[PDB]
Order: C-alpha cells, then structure tokens, then sequence
C-alpha cells in the first residue's frame, strides 16, 4: 500500500556544511527545490493511499461482548485486549514476519499502526454484525447464519443449504482459520510481495549513500 | 506552548485533550488546527465511535429512503 | 416524493458548487502542477552553469572563436540535462493522467450506459444512475443512488415450522412486530402475510437451529371450499 | 500507488459488499472477505 516516506536536502547531502561549495552549488538554479518538491510530492501521496485503503468507515463499530454468531468463530481474527496494542492474532503474526546522518530523513506516517488496527477492527466488526449494509448508509444488524444464509442465495445456493448444513459450514470456517494461522506461522515466503518493497527501498538508499565515497 | 511529538518539536501550538478530525496533518498521529483563538495540536480522531445492537433474533429493515447525488471528478 | 427528493438534491449540488471553490482541487492541482513544471523549465535559461554568462550572444560578442566553446559547451550541457528532468517527469505525469483517464472511461461506460453492482464504484449507497458533465480538462459525475433511511426493530425466525414441515421465504425475510409473523422485502418495511405464495418447503423442523412455530394460511383453501 | 488504489478496489467491491466477478477475491464462488493489517500493506482473506 505504502512505501516509506524518505526525504533528503541537496545542500547538506551534496556540500556538506562547507561554504565554498555552496556558493558553487548556486549555479545550477532550481534543481534543489526541484527534488525537494518531488521527494514531498511522493511524501504526501505516501499518505493519501492509506488514507484511501482504510478510511472507509464512517463509525468505529465494535463487537457486542455476548460473541454468538451461529457457530462461527472469529477470535482469530477480532482484536485481543490483553495484548497493549489492539492487534489480532493474525495481524501479530503477520507484523512478526516483516523485518544514515547524511541529509536523510524518515518522516513517520500520519496514521500510526495502532490506528490503523482501529480501522481495521472497524471494517471486520462491521461487515461481521451488519453484513453489507454497513456500506450504503446506516448499518443495520442481523444475525450471522441469516446473513450467511443471504450470500448463499448471492450465489445461486438456495437458503436452505446453509441452514441444513450449518454446523458443517461452521466446522470447515473455522478449520480453514485454523490452516491459515499455521501456515503464515510456519512458512515465510508468503509475504515476498511486501519484503520485496522494503527491500528495494532499502537498497536504494543504501546505494545513494555508497555514491559519496566515489572521486568522479 | 512547546509540545514534543513523536516527528519533532512542537513550539507555537498548545495541546489539547480532545480528539477532532484531521485539518493540517503533522505526523505520528497529530494534526493540528485553529481554534479556540490559537493554534491547537491534537490527537486524530477516526469517527464517531458506535456499536451495533447484534442478537441472534433481531433484525433492523429501513421504512424509509432518501435520494441522493454526490459529485465526482476525475482529470 | 422520489421526484421532489431528487429535485432537491440537485439543487443542493448547484448550489454547493456555487459556494464552494475547492471541489475541483483535482483539476486544479494538474493546471497548477504543469504551469509550475513550465515556469522552472523556463527560469533555468537564467543560470550560468560555471559559464561566464548565462546568456548566449554576450558570449558570442565578446570571446574569440577558438574560446567560445568551452562557455557554450557548459551551457549546453546544463540547458540539456535541464530539458531531460523536465520531460521524465511530464512522462511520469502523463501516465498518471492516462491511470486516470482510463478510469473515468470505465466509469462512464458502465455507470452511465447502464447499472452497476460493484459497491461503492458510483458514490456511497446503492447505485441508481448518473449524469456526466464536463469540465475544463476533466470530467465531473453527479452519481444519484438509494440510500436506506429510517430502520426499526423487528424479531426474526430463520423458517417458519408449520405441520411438521419447514417454510423459507421465497424472496424476502421473516419479521415480528411482537405478536404475528409477516415477510417482508429485506430493504423496505413492506410486510406481508405468510402464505404458501411467499415461502417454499424443505424437510422438517428438527434440523433447523432456529425455527418458530406459526401458521402459513394457504390461498386455494378456502376458495376451494366455496 | 497502482497497488494501493486496487486494494481500496478490492476493500470497497469485496469488504463491504459480495462480488460475481469471477477471481476477484479467491478462487471461486465469493461469499465474504475480512482485512487484516500488515506492515506497509493489507491481507485480505477471502472467504470462498
Ligand atoms: C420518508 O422521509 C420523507 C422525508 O425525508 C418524508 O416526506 C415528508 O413527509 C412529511 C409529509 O409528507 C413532510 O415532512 C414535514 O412535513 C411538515 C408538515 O407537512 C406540511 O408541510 C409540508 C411543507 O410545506 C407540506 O409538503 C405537507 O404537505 C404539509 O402541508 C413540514 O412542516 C416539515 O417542514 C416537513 O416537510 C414533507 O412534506 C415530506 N417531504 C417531502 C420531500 O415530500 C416521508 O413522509 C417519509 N416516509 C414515511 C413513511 O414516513
Ligand atoms: C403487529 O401487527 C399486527 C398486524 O397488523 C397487529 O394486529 C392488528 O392490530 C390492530 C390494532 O390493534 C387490530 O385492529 C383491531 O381488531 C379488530 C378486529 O380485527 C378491528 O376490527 C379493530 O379495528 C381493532 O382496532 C387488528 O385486528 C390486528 N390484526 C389481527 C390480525 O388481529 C398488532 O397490533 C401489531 N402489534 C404491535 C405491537 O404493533
Ligand atoms: C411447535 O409445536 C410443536 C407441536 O405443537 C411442539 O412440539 C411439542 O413439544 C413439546 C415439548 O417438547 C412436547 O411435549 C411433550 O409431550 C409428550 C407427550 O406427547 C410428553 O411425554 C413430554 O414429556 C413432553 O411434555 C409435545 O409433545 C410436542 N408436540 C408434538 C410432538 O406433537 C414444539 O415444541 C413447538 N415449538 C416450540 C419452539 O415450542
Ligand atoms: C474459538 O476459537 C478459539 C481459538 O482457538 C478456541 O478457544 C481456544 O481453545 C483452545 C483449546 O482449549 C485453547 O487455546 C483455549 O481454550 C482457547 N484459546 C485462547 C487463546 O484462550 C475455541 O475453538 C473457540 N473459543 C470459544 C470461546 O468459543
Ligand atoms: C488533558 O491534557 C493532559 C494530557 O497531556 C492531561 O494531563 C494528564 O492527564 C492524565 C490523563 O488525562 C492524568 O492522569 C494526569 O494526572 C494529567 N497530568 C497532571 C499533571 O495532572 C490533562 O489532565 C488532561 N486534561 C483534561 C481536561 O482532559
Ligand atoms: C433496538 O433495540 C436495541 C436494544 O433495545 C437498541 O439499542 C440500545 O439503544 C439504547 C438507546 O435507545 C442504548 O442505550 C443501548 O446501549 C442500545 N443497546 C446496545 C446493545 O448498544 C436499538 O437502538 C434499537 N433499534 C432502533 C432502531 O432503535
Ligand atoms: C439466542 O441467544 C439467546 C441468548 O443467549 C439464547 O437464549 C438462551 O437459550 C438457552 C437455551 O435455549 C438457555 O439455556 C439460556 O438461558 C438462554 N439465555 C438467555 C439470556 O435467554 C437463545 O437460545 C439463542 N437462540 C437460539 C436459537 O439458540
């Protein structure tokens, strides 16, 4: 969703504190404001994409403490309070997987991880007590296995299926949370998609700050 | 009127303890804007928070509906 | 009462725009990004690049042929890396556009020329139709759409058991007021009786974990006996 | 930006709300989607 927002400054990473320098630097007009005003272009935008993937919701729903929902059994995924922050089982596991002073700087993200998790624990809590209707106005609660019942019709199933065979159904979701759980908790090749990011990033980086070693 | 703030030092604006929605964004989570008048920085705010009246026997069907029309605009 | 509803709304957007200036901060972001891209491009011309001087004929007028080449090959070569920065990023800028320009097409081929089911694709509610207008360097969608309003409180029943036999809804959901059993349509209060019309039959009430016991009036009965 | 922009896609066609088209959201008829955080990202599962 989002890469990290680097900034640099031209002057110090170019000519270092050293006045001679500087002066020469003046020659070559705007390509510094240039470059900081890109670099700040990326750096917002770096913003506006998780503003616009999570921000969705327009309340922060939350799950009754009463949690009967026809069999089903979400608290892999629904937040744990006893961990300090909201974080799931899930999302832990996930976030346990994922791993200088030359003008660089790291600016922090304007939604910090834990609001985020908020948003996150919004969207499940909603789509779990309400269905779809969340999304188009008010939400409007309605017991699970009928809200299941309703996406089977969604899909050419008639209702009657879920309710003859809920138990089952119920057996097989939870069991395929279960394979999910064990399987990012052993196997770590699944998350390439987001090391691959960081990893170049990194390497970027690491490759302008090599290229102040170099005589030209 | 100096806060320290998880992306840098804060000096001009007085913190608050309420939470608002976001108006100039500064980092880490705070946002700040003018108000009761000057500058305020403040923890964001996600929304209204709300819990959904969930039982196993009890569904909410509307009575009623509006019409609406919201403007896109795309370059 | 749609009509008025919708005369009213498109009211509120006339006069919305009215007041309102920044709701084409899209638009005007890209006016402003391209006149600023064109205004450094241009101020570049005034910068030496270690030459003697950043204007070219005060070089040709005053130094000697075998001399003038290394001033203007400074010039040069500044004047041309400046002109390569200018078109990567229009490059860039420009496929940012087509992203958007694509996206708009595909909006208006199948939110406009018909009816779309992809949630939240035209506006935040149930999709109903819209309207494309123009505008200067883009395109602006006044998106009309259904949203549910006013919800009250009903008991629900997953089947209704009667005779031994379990009852579903053909189209539509279980609700009680209090005291009596109707279906309705899940997205507006309209309730009507159960009759063996609205629901349809699937084995019997022992499996269902849910079911409620009432009685499903039966249409042809009473008619046949007259 | 490509990615973050059919991930709100996906949230908006596949979180809040069922999809039919075809190998949108898993591999077969979808029925719900939940979202889970990740860092720099978000992981979808799709409950099919
Ligand atoms: C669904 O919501 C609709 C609005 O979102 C409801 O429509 C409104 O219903 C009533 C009566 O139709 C009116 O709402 C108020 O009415 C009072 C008194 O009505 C008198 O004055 C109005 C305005 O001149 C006039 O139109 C009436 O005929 C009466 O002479 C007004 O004093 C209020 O200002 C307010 O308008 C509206 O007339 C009406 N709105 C529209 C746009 O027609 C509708 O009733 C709701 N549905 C259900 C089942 O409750
Ligand atoms: C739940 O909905 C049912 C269905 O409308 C309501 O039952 C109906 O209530 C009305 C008013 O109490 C009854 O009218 C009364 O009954 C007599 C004889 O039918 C009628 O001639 C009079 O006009 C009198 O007011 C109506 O009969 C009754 N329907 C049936 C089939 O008995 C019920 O009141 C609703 N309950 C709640 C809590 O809203
Ligand atoms: C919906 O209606 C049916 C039938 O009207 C209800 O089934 C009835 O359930 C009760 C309690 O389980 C049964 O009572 C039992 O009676 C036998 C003698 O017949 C007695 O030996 C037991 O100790 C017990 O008292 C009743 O027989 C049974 N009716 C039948 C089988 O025809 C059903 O409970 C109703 N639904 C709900 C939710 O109550
Ligand atoms: C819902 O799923 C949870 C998740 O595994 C289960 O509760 C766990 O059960 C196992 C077996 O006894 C133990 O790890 C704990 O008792 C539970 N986990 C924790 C972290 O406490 C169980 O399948 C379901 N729980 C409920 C309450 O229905
Ligand atoms: C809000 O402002 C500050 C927060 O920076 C509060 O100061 C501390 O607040 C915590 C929790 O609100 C208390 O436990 C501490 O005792 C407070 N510090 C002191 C020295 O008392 C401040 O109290 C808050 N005020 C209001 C009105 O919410
Ligand atoms: C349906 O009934 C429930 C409970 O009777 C309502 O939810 C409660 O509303 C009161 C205020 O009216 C709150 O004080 C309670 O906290 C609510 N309950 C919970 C669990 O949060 C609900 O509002 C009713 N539905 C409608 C449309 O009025
Ligand atoms: C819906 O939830 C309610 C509340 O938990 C259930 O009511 C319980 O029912 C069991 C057996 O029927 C009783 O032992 C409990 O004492 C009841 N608790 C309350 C608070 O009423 C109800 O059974 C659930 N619905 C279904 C179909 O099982």
């Amino acid at each position: 969703v989002s890469m990290t927002k680097t900034s640099v400054d031209c002057t110090m990473y170019i000519c270092g504190d050293s006045t001679e320098c500087s002066n020469l630097l003046l020659q070559y007009g705007s390509f510094c404001t240039q470059l900081n005003r890109a670099l700040t272009g990326i750096a917002v935008e770096q913003d506006k994409n998780t503003q616009e993937v999570f921000a969705q919701v327009k309340q922060i729903y939350k799950t009754p403490p009463i949690k009967d929902f026809g069999g089903f059994n979400f608290s892999q995924i629904l937040p744990d309070p006893s961990k300090p922050s909201k974080r799931s089982f899930i999302e832990d596991l996930l976030f346990n997987k994922v791993t200088k002073f030359n003008g660089l700087t790291v600016l922090p993200p304007l939604l910090t991880d834990e609001m985020i998790a908020q948003y996150t624990s919004a969207l499940l809590a909603g789509t779990i007590t309400s269905g779809w209707t969340f999304g188009a106005g008010a939400a409007l609660q309605i017991p699970f296995a009928m809200q299941m019942a309703y996406r089977f019709n969604g899909i050419g199933v008639t209702q009657n299926v879920l309710y003859e065979n809920q138990k089952l159904i119920a057996n097989q979701f939870n069991s395929a949370i279960g394979k999910i759980q064990d399987s990012l908790s052993s196997t770590a090749s699944a998350l390439g998609k987001l090391q691959d990011v960081v990893n170049q990033n990194a390497q970027a980086l690491n490759t302008l700050v090599k290229q102040l070693s170099s005589n030209f | 009127n100096v806060f320290q703030t998880r992306a840098g030092c804060l000096i001009g604006a007085e913190h608050v303890n309420n939470s608002y929605e976001c108006d100039i964004p500064i980092g880490a989570g705070i946002c700040a804007s003018y108000q009761t008048q000057s500058i305020i920085a403040y923890t964001m705010s996600l929304g209204a928070e709300n819990s959904v009246a969930y039982s196993n026997n009890s569904i909410a069907i509307p009575t009623n509906f509006t019409i609406s029309v919201t403007t896109e605009i795309l370059p | 009462l749609i009509a008025n509803q919708f005369n009213s709304a498109i009211g509120k957007i006339q006069d919305s725009l009215s007041s309102t200036a920044s709701a084409l901060g899209k638009l005007q972001d890209v006016v402003n990004q391209n006149a600023q891209a064109l205004n450094t491009l241009v101020k570049q011309l005034s910068s030496n690049f270690g030459a003697i001087s950043s204007v070219l004929n005060d070089i040709l007028s005053r130094l000697d042929p075998p001399e003038a080449e290394v001033q203007i090959d400074r010039l040069i070569t500044g004047r041309l890396q400046s002109l390569q920065t200018y078109v990567t990023q229009q490059l860039i800028r420009a496929a940012e556009i087509r992203a958007s320009a694509n996206l708009a097409a595909t909006k208006m081929s199948e939110c406009v020329l018909g009816q779309s089911k992809r949630v939240d694709f035209c506006g935040k509610g149930y999709h109903l139709m819209s309207f494309p207008q123009s505008a200067p360097h883009g395109v602006v969608f006044l998106h009309v759409t259904y949203v549910p309003a006013q919800e009250k409180n009903f008991t629900t029943a997953p089947a209704i058991c009667h005779d031994g036999k379990a009852h579903f809804p053909r189209e539509g959901v279980f609700v009680s007021n209090g005291t009596h059993w109707f279906v309705t349509q899940r997205n507006f209060y309209e309730p009507q009786i159960i009759t063996t019309d609205n629901t349809f039959v699937s084995g019997n009430c022992d499996v269902v974990i849910g079911i409620v016991n009432n009685t499903v009036y039966d249409p042809l009965q009473p008619e046949l006996d007259s």
